[PDB]
């Protein structure tokens, strides 16, 4: 997960989470 | 240190921003004393492997990193703590060249996102908070690490 008004944790763990199928570059 | 970490972050922004129909010399402040871009030898193989490296993530993640830079905040003052609170968090599992990779491809985002909303003035503000952040954290990590020139060993 739910939001907190620190971080938009429902949004932001799903964005940084989402890029696990590319080890980058 | 090193000032080249500057004059490699210059030309990837400068690319993005000229891939958007825009210009950096109308952007562009005061030149300073000495070193031109990388379009030599050894930087301009930095900024070629990096540009792939780049250019590769933004066709597979242009929806994600689009809206990463939509919540972040860009004006000067809450800015430069909106955007240090956020780059401690993604090199939090590691300081690798994996997420150095994401960290330059989120800068160079938000440095367009500011042109975009007609911030164009910004561009030299936004470059130095992330230069600024690369010398304060990763140069030292990164020379331990074999420096830019082992990042295109590994990655060009």
């Amino acid at each position: 997960g739910s939001h907190m008004s620190a971080m938009s944790t429902t949004d932001l763990e799903a964005y940084f989470k989402d890029c696990v199928f590319k080890d980058w570059g | 240190m090193s000032q080249s970490n500057r004059e490699l972050v210059v030309d990837f922004l400068s690319y993005k921003l000229s891939q958007k129909g825009y210009s950096w010399s109308q952007f562009s402040d005061v030149e300073e004393n000495r070193t031109e871009a990388p379009e030599g030898t050894e930087s301009e193989a930095v900024k070629q492997a990096l540009r792939e490296a780049g250019d590769e993530f933004e066709l597979r993640y242009r929806r994600a990193f689009s809206d990463l830079t939509s919540q972040l905040h860009i004006t000067p003052g809450t800015a430069y703590q909106s955007f240090e609170q956020v780059v401690n968090e993604l090199f939090r599992d590691g300081v690798n060249w994996g997420r150095i990779v994401a960290f330059f491809s989120f800068g160079g985002a938000l440095c367009v996102e500011s042109v975009d909303k007609e911030m164009q003035v910004l561009v030299s503000r936004i470059a130095a908070w992330m230069a600024t952040y690369l010398n304060d954290h990763l140069e030292p990590w990164i020379q331990e690490n074999g420096g830019w020139d082992t990042f295109v060993e590994l990655y060009g």
